[PDB]
């Protein structure tokens, strides 16, 4: 399995893609992906248990659920894997991304509703069920919330960062896994969430095709921190309530561990990964 | 110490804040009388599960981003 950019994909991989994705929304099994999600979102605390989000395990926790969601993909089109959406390089609405033969384009500014594309409400193939409100439809506001995306330099600072993590382990800590997820700093994937508005911005964002897109390429940061970063591993490395530690498993799965998700390779390899150097 | 409470009209709709498949909240927000789940970061700072990656100061602040998130929709029960 070999994730490409978004921006790479050919006619033929996104048509198999896109089918892939509704045919997961049509049998039921993804909003399944959207509900587990959004429970996570909506437990995890800073003062409290922790595990898809402000915490460590933010990392290892994605990796698993976008493993889940790819692997039901695979189901349906073995050939289909995810592509990843780098926002510091296609970082405006004009990207191809956002084209109507692929995700289609932002909401009309009267309700936020995506007009165009596969995923778009008039389809009839894209229901918004699990929701937080009576509105059923994709909604987007590309740039709405906040003017940009986050620039190459930024991405860059934060892959500086040596330190994996730090307590307190949570939304205040320093270090690369909360600079990553954006509760601290210039902000990377929490900002990408609000750029995108519409359901992305909210507790059930995987209603949105592009939450997976954004994802992997959190994930592949992780993937380009390690390779700056060799003497750098995941931490904490055990007896840390409410977090979970290196060799820790993780809900809702109970049977994986952060230790057995930090290499990638053993599941997937990308179009392209910088090599580790001086 | 829990901020305090709050009630008002925003934009049409009635907001309400109170100290008291989702965490165990020290305070509750509604919206027109449908709770609006929201949560406290370490920094003090809000976010509600319809703005969930964008910290606001107070949970006035959350319900009134939720009503603008909303534009006019009816707010689901979690
Ligand atoms: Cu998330
Ligand atoms: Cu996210
Ligand atoms: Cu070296
Ligand atoms: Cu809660």
């Amino acid at each position: 399995t070999v994730r490409k950019n978004q921006a790479t994909l050919t006619a033929d991989e996104k048509r198999r893609f896109v089918a892939a994705v509704l045919e997961l929304k049509r049998s039921g099994r993804y909003d399944e992906f959207v509900r587990t999600h959004n429970e996570f979102i909506m437990s995890d605390t800073d003062s409290g248990e922790r595990t898809g989000h402000r915490s460590p395990s933010f990392l290892p926790w994605h990796r698993r659920f976008l493993l889940d969601f790819e692997q039901a993909l695979q189901s349906v089109d073995s050939s289909v894997t995810l592509p990843y959406w780098d926002w510091s390089a296609d970082r405006t609405v004009r990207a191809s991304l956002w084209a109507p033969d692929f995700l289609g384009g932002t909401g009309r500014s009267t309700d936020g509703r995506v007009m165009d594309g596969p995923f778009a409400a008039s389809t009839g193939n894209w229901p918004i069920n699990v929701r937080v409100d009576s509105r059923t439809y994709l909604r987007r506001s590309l740039g709405g919330s906040v003017a940009e995306l986050p620039t190459r330099a930024e991405v860059e600072s934060v892959l500086a960062i040596s330190a994996y993590d730090l307590p307190p382990y949570n939304s205040a800590s320093e270090g690369f896994r909360n600079h990553l997820e954006g509760w601290r700093g210039v902000n990377l994937h929490n900002r990408v969430h609000v750029w995108v508005g519409g359901q992305m911005a909210t507790g059930v964002s995987p209603n949105d095709p592009v939450f997976w897109l954004h994802h992997a390429y959190v994930d592949k940061l992780w993937a380009e921190w390690q390779r700056r970063h060799p003497d750098s591993a995941y931490v904490p490395t055990g007896g840390t309530p409410d977090v979970v530690d290196l060799n820790e498993t993780m809900k809702p799965w109970n049977t994986v561990r952060p230790a057995d998700l930090l290499d990638h390779t053993a599941y997937y390899t990308f179009d392209a990964l910088e090599h580790h150097h001086h | 110490a829990a901020p305090e409470s709050f009630d008002e009209v925003y934009k049409g709709r009635r907001i309400q804040g109170r100290p008291a498949h989702e965490h165990g909240g020290g305070y509750e927000v509604f919206v027109d009388g449908v709770q609006l789940h929201v949560m406290r970061n370490a920094d003090g700072s809000w976010i509600s599960v319809v703005s969930h990656y964008d910290p606001v100061p107070t949970p006035r602040a959350a319900a009134r981003a939720a009503v603008d998130e909303l534009q006019g929709a009816p707010l689901l029960p979690f």
